[PDB]
Order: C-alpha cells, then sequence, then structure tokens
RNA sequence: UUUUGGCAUAGUUGC
DNA sequence: AGTACGTCCGGCCCGTAAATTCAGATCT
DNA sequence: AGATCTGAATTTACGGGCGCAACTATGCCGGACGTACT
C-alpha cells in the first residue's frame, strides 16, 4: 500500500488546502501533468499540517507544487510510520451551556428555551459589561437604572431591555445563540452557579482500615492513589508486605487522639482531635474552640500542620480607628474603639501604627504593646489580655481563651493594670559675613544654620540663619 | 524604516540576520572640535575578518 | 520525671564584663539564662545542679564577643506518655481539669474525665464527684493520672491526664 | 509623614 | 456599508572521538 | 601454508576559549479579526 507523508500547512486553513488540491486533481486528471498522489487527509482536530497518500516523496513534492499554503513543507517531507497509520483516523470523544465566541467565552449560561427550529436556543447569562462608561470585565448583575441613566443604545420595556448590539435582557441577559456556538455536553456547573441561576479523596500518609473481605480490620498508612480502582499500597501494622485494596474496600478510619482535618462540608478547614470513634459519627474538638463537631469518617484526613485560625489596624473613619477581627470574602469584620463589631467593605484605610506609643493604666504605670494587662474596671472587668493596638484613650486586648472576635476586645486605657522649615527652597541673600553680596537658594534649613546652594559659584555651603535675608 | 534602522544602531545587514551581519558602519558624529569632526568624516575602518 | 543530665549551652560574653570575676560572670549568666525556661525536646529545665566544665573562650572574628561553651549538670522534667504521675489539680471547670506537674500544666478533658465523675456546679466547691463519692476531684488535691500524650507546641509541653485505668485518682 | 528601580548586543574614548 | 481602532494569538590547539591496518590467535 | 578476521597504532573535523571602568543610541507585536460608530 502507499504511505502517508506529512506536509506542513497554514494554521487554520488545512481543509481549504485539501479542497484546493482536490480541485487541482480534477482540473489536471486528463492533462500531461497528472497528480500521482492517491488521497489527502486534513483531520479536524489536527491543526497545522496535513497528510498525503503516495508511494514516493517525489510524488508528494511534484503534487504540492503550485500550492503556497504548503510551501513550508515543500523542500522536505516526513513519512508517517507504518505502525501508526491507524492513528491518523482514530477519533475520540433547562441545562447549562458555555458560549464559544464573543466576550462571553466560557461563561455558564442556562438554557431557558430551546427553539425547535434547531438554529438557536435562548440562553440566560450574566453580563460582562461596563455599561458604556469605559469603552469608547467580571460578571455582575444587570443594573437597569445605570444603563438607562448612561443612555446610548438602550430601549426599555420595564424589566425587559434591549442594549448595546441587540443584547436582550430581563430583570439577567436572555439572548439567543447557536448550539454550534455553545457546548451542549460537559459543563457541570457548581453550587455557586446554581445560586446565580460519589467522590473519593485518599491522600498519602493517611490511615485507612478494611471494612470487608478476607483482609478485614487491617489499619495501614496510604502510600499512593489513583482515580477509581486505586489498587492501594498501604503499610499495615505488623506486616512488611504490601497488599492491594481498591477505593471501595477502604474507609478513612483514624485512631483517637490524633491530628484531624476536615476535607469538605460545614466543618471544612477546622482542625482538631477526634475523641471517640463510633460506627460513623466521629466526634472531635477544634484547636480554636471547644465545641462538639460530628463528622463522617470520609470527612477526615491525617494532616499534622497547626491550625491557621489577621488583626490589622484599619481606619473606619478619621475620627475612629478599627481593628479587623475576621477576614471574609468581600468584607472585614472590624472591632472598633467603642466595642461595637461592624462589617465594612474592602474599599477603610490602613493607619500607620505607632508601636512605641505610651499609655497609662489605672495605677499610673507605663504600659506598651504586647504587655499582659488585667481589666479591673469596665464591661470586661476580670479578664486579662495582651495589648495589640493603642489609642489616645483606648487599648485593644487579645486573649486566646476568649472565643469572641478572635479573642479581641477593647477597653479604656485608664481601666487597666499591668500584671518642615519655612525657609526651604527660598531665594536668600547673604547680608552678613564673608559671603556678603551673593544670592542663593536654601536647600536645607535647621534651627541654627541652613544649607544654601550658591547661585554664584559651583558649590553649596552652610550659613547661620542670622546671615540670611530673603529677597 | 530599514535604512533608518541600519543607520540608527550601526548594524549593517538584515535586522534578523544580526548574528553574522557586520556592524560598525554608521557612528555618532564626533562633535568636540572641528578637527575631530574632520578626522571622523575621513575615517576608514578595516574589519578583522 | 526529674533527670540529672549534663547539657551544653553557649554564652556570647560582651567585652564590658571582662576583667575580674569573668568566671563568676559566665556562671551567673548561665544561671540567668537556663533557669525558668522550657525546651520542647528536653522538657522543663528546673535548676542548675552545677556547672561542670567551662569550655575555651573562642574570640569571635569580626564581632568582638567571646563564645564560651559550658557543660553543666542540670535536672530536667521530661513527661512520659504511658506513665502515671502524682499531680496537683490547679483549676476545675465544667469543661475539664488542669493539673500541675512541677511547673508544667496538664489537662483532663470532658471525655478523658471518667463518665462516673460528674461536675458539681451547685455545691460551694466546684468539683467533679462520683455517685458514691469514693473519689472527688477538686482543686488542690493529689491525684494519680496517666499521661495519654505529651502534646508539645512552641517550647512548652502540655500533657493529657486520664483516670481510665483503675487505682487512679485520689489516695 | 522618605527617595529609588531595567537587562542587553553594538559604537567611541581614556593608563 | 467602510474603514478605523483596539485587543488577542503566534587562526591555532589540544583533547576527543572515530575510522582504517599488521601480528596474533584460531582454525582451518 | 594460507586465509580471514581482528585487535591496536596513524590521520581528519570540531568545540572553546580570547587583560580592567564610564557615556551615548536603538529596540523590544504585526495580522487578522471583530464589532460599533457615522
Amino acid at each position: 500500500d502507499p504511505n502517508l507523508w506529512t506536509v506542513k500547512c497554514k494554521i487554520g486553513e488545512e481543509r481549504a488546502t485539501a479542497i484546493s488540491l482536490m480541485r487541482k486533481f480534477i482540473a489536471y486528471q486528463f492533462t500531461d501533468t497528472p497528480l500521482q498522489i492517491k488521497s489527502v487527509v486534513a483531520p479536524e482536530h489536527v491543526k497545522g499540517y496535513i497528510y498525503v497518500e503516495a508511494y514516493k516523496q517525489t510524488h508528494v513534492k511534484q503534487a504540492i507544487e503550485g500550492v503556497g499554503n504548503l510551501r513550508l513543507g515543500y523542500w522536505n517531507q516526513q513519512m508517517v510510520p507504518i505502525k501508526e497509520m491507524t492513528d491518523v483516523l482514530k477519533v475520540v470523544k433547562k441545562s447549562w451551556v458555555r458560549l464559544k465566541r464573543g466576550i462571553y467565552k466560557d461563561d455558564i449560561a442556562q438554557v431557558d428555551y430551546v427553539e425547535p427550529s434547531q438554529n438557536t436556543i435562548s440562553l440566560k447569562m450574566i453580563p460582562r459589561i461596563d455599561y458604556d462608561r469605559i469603552k469608547a470585565p467580571p460578571q455582575r448583575l444587570f443594573d437597569a437604572e445605570k444603563i438607562r441613566s448612561l443612555g446610548g443604545d438602550v430601549a426599555s420595556d420595564g424589566d425587559f431591555l434591549i442594549f448595546e448590539g441587540n443584547r436582550y435582557s430581563r430583570k439577567f441577559l436572555f439572548k439567543s445563540f447557536a448550539m454550534s456556538a455553545v457546548i451542549t455536553e460537559g459543563v457541570k456547573p457548581t453550587l455557586s452557579e446554581l445560586e446565580k441561576f460519589r467522590e473519593h479523596n485518599f491522600q498519602p500518609g493517611d490511615n485507612v482500615e478494611v471494612c470487608e473481605g478476607e483482609l478485614i480490620n487491617l489499619q495501614g498508612k496510604i502510600l499512593s492513589v489513583d482515580g477509581n480502582k486505586i489498587t492501594i499500597m498501604p503499610k499495615h501494622e505488623d506486616l512488611k508486605d504490601m497488599l492491594e485494596f481498591p477505593a471501595q474496600e477502604l474507609r478513612k478510619y483514624f485512631k483517637m487522639g490524633d491530628h484531624v482535618k476536615v476535607i469538605a462540608g460545614r466543618f471544612e478547614g477546622d482542625t482538631g482531635l477526634i475523641v471517640r470513634v463510633e460506627e460513623n459519627f466521629v466526634i472531635l474538638f477544634s484547636d480554636l474552640t471547644m465545641h462538639e463537631l460530628k463528622v463522617l469518617p470520609r470527612d477526615l484526613q491525617l494532616c499534622s500542620e497547626t491550625a491557621s485560625g489577621w488583626g490589622e489596624l484599619v481606619q473606619l473613619d478619621p475620627q475612629t480607628v478599627g481593628v479587623i477581627v475576621r477576614l471574609e470574602r468581600e468584607t472585614f469584620q472590624v472591632l472598633n474603639m467603642y466595642g461595637k463589631v461592624v462589617t465594612v467593605r474592602h474599599q477603610v484605610t490602613r493607619k500607620k501604627d505607632n508601636r512605641f506609643a505610651v499609655a497609662l493604666d489605672s495605677e499610673q504605670n507605663n504600659i506598651h504593646v504586647k504587655d499582659i494587662v488585667k481589666v479591673i474596671d469596665g464591661p470586661h472587668s476580670g479578664r486579662e489580655g495582651e495589648i495589640r493596638h493603642l489609642f489616645r484613650s483606648f487599648a485593644f486586648l487579645h486573649c486566646k481563651k476568649l472565643v469572641e472576635n478572635g479573642g479581641m476586645f477593647v477597653c479604656k486605657t485608664r481601666h487597666l493594670v499591668l500584671a518642615d522649615n519655612e525657609l526651604i527652597g527660598q531665594t536668600v541673600r547673604i547680608s552678613q559675613g564673608p559671603y556678603k553680596g551673593y544670592i542663593g537658594v536654601v536647600k536645607d534649613a535647621t534651627e541654627s544654620t541652613a544649607r544654601v546652594e550658591l547661585h554664584s559659584t559651583c558649590q553649596t555651603i552652610s550659613v547661620d540663619r542670622q546671615r540670611l535675608t530673603t529677597v | 524604516d530599514g535604512l533608518k534602522y541600519s543607520l540608527a544602531t550601526g548594524n549593517w545587514g538584515d535586522q534578523k540576520k544580526a548574528h553574522q551581519a557586520r556592524a560598525g558602519v554608521s557612528q555618532v558624529l564626533n562633535r568636540l572640535t572641528f578637527a575631530s569632526t574632520l578626522s571622523h568624516l575621513r575615517r576608514l575602518n578595516s574589519p578583522i575578518g | 520525671m526529674f533527670y540529672h543530665i549534663s547539657l551544653e549551652h553557649e554564652i556570647l560574653l560582651h567585652p564590658r564584663y571582662f576583667g575580674p570575676n569573668l568566671l563568676n560572670t559566665v556562671k551567673q549568666k548561665l544561671f540567668t539564662e537556663v533557669e525558668g525556661t522550657c525546651t520542647g525536646k528536653y522538657g522543663f529545665v528546673i535548676a542548675v545542679t552545677t556547672i561542670d566544665n567551662i569550655g575555651a573562650g573562642v574570640i569571635q572574628p569580626g564581632r568582638g564577643f567571646v563564645l564560651y561553651p559550658v557543660k553543666y549538670k542540670a535536672i530536667v522534667f521530661r513527661p512520659f506518655k504511658g506513665e502515671v504521675v502524682d499531680a496537683v489539680v490547679t483549676q476545675v471547670n465544667k469543661v475539664g481539669l488542669f493539673t500541675e506537674i512541677g511547673p508544667m500544666s496538664c489537662f483532663i478533658s470532658r471525655h478523658s474525665i471518667p463518665s462516673e465523675m460528674e461536675f458539681d456546679p451547685n455545691s460551694n466547691p466546684p468539683c467533679y464527684k462520683t455517685m458514691d463519692e469514693d473519689i472527688v476531684i477538686q482543686q488542690d488535691d493529689e491525684i494519680r493520672l496517666k499521661i495519654v500524650g505529651t502534646r508539645v507546641d512552641k517550647n512548652d509541653i502540655f500533657a493529657i491526664g486520664s483516670l481510665m485505668d483503675d487505682y487512679l485518682g485520689l489516695v
């Protein structure tokens, strides 16, 4: 049989090249210059080059002559190996889609109404627009009042709206798009997308037991992992040999009194120690708090890192400072001087902390930051905390035992107990001294002297301010 | 822009051929004395080659 | 437990303390440094039994200090998991119990506390009492507790006490 | 109330 | 409908190795 | 005695290096796409 030979082609124009070469073949099949090649292959997903079927490379070179698109493969060609000739043709493979082209590329879009004409489908989308304010972007809800105010191409039918290139919207964009312009298989949106509109996790080092089979009740440490049929390699107790278990035969079993982290769920991120291992209700207590946390065995992993569980000084306004007590997705929980916890936006100002500031306690003892101070008066009387920030008449105390606001509170300082020269850049004239007569400009100024760059000579010298007289 | 480049940097030859394209032909005119300007006007360079 | 061991420490003596009483100065500085400190691997150093050998004073190039290594016999408290210890209960709360072993603080959680014990908030002394009152755990009492685990974090050991084994608790 | 900031090949010049 | 505008994708030298040629080991 | 390889002793390309510190100039994305405005 003939062999396939690779020919480099213009990127994105392989099928057009194949059409042109077929037309050339038909246009010179009866002439004295016949194309002796047999066939041309331009695969869909193979971009950049094509294949030509022929018994010789000379046939390939003499056939592709006159085709500019293949000129980068004209001088030399490479034969496809004989054993890989099958692989040239080997091909593999109220919902949600994702638009291909436009600014909404790879954006989740809910299929609202499917047109039976099989040309387009109505899709619900979130607009990635600037409302005609920057152009002459991230996803955000569609604000009708803003685009009515800014004007431009906008037509209003209450909640129904047309704008900016016939984009249709209602209350959220609702526009028709071709199914060929979207992907109708393999989106799988997340819970956040639903609000907008089994699983196996075994890690190396974790301890797992055996729930069934002839190797039941063998606890061992995980070494490796795979997708579904793990064929795991666990280091059991009192066994130097390495056995085999799939994902289904194991379970994330852990002995009491060991480090535990939560992989997912409402208790995700919190660390701690498991106390009693019941059948499936595994109870633990966090490093931060002392509350009961009940988790499934699969919701536990063996990780020995310390818990994360921050505390930056920010300005709520120029009259009152604030201390961040929790960091969130889009806001700061800030505890202020008044003791009032507030929730503020990311865009408060960072104040310059004064770590050397001095404050007086209730007994006329100087106190600085990081000093353990007892609260003898005020709402928080009886507690004892470490100072972290200072004000004219307030002090912020941290306490690990206190589970409120990350242990941070505030008390007045008197209810605690310890446990530019104007002459700069001014044209001046030496009215006294050896340099009399001259003119200069003041570079630096002090209480006594001042530097003057002398205009007259190529130097700067210092003189008493008494020797100066301004112009 | 080609001639402007070849006089702008002293490289002589194609811009992408700078690996082996001989350079050092067009130089900033020596303006310090009249004699210096004259001596730079009449200067002849032999390449190493 | 208290263990009388020879340990190594370094002292960078500044030139101002040179002259007479130099050996006295390094002895005093070792006393000031090691005493009252805790190390994660070696537990609580209690006191310097004695300073055994004063090493050669290597004068630091470029710095001016003089480095002295010192061998010294000191006693260290090292807790042992899987051991019973006499402990003095310091703090009693509804959540757990805190006990002192030397300078070190150990804990008895709500569940490491035996189920037979139950807190007695209504009584004048807040204490954990059994139904028969054969053992009553309050503050300031000598209890025999098993060390479940020496949980060490940042140069400070805190252990966990347990009364799950028999013959434990008060005497 | 505190300052900053490039890498490169080529060219010429100075003991 | 045309064209501008802007954003996005593609001489020596000395080792060093390697290729050829006579005695020596077999194998007649 | 001879062959026939065959195992150690002469001739060819081929990288890879080439004394020290300042002052000035140029250039590092073009083609295609794609839509919005007039």
